[PDB]
């Protein structure tokens, strides 16, 4: 009970803090950076809304023109 | 094309819905037909010729 209740003031002690964790860490935004770049380059390079809309002819369009036809 | 309404229920959905606003504005194209004309231009000519044949 006494530590639950010490681990729990701690708890409220990191929410006090305004934003993020009390400590940035010098190399968490470096690693948060690669693995993001990770990240993007595994799934492709995205934009925020771009929805491309390109459509193309007809392929290999067969018919009968044919000295015989 | 159900997915607009998971999106509106997936979390991100702010400007997904505008988006979604967008996505209703697409229209896709139909292609013509061009060599329906040259298929019934040989027909006439054929029945001529069957009907001289014939004759």
């Amino acid at each position: 009970q006494k530590l639950f209740v010490d681990k729990i003031r701690e708890y409220r002690t990191k929410r006090q803090t305004s934003g993020g964790p009390v400590d940035a860490g010098p190399e968490y935004q470096q690693d948060l950076d690669r693995e993001l770049f990770k990240l993007k380059q595994m799934y492709g390079k995205a934009d925020m809304n771009t929805f491309p809309n390109f459509t193309f002819e007809d392929p290999k369009f067969e018919a009968v023109e044919k000295p015989q036809s | 094309i159900d997915w607009a309404y998971y999106k509106a229920t997936v979390a991100k959905a702010g400007l997904v819905d505008d988006f979604e606003k967008k996505f209703n504005a697409l229209k896709v194209p139909v292609p013509e037909d061009k060599y329906t004309a040259l298929v019934d231009a040989e027909e006439q000519e054929d029945v001529k010729r069957c009907a001289e044949f014939l004759s």
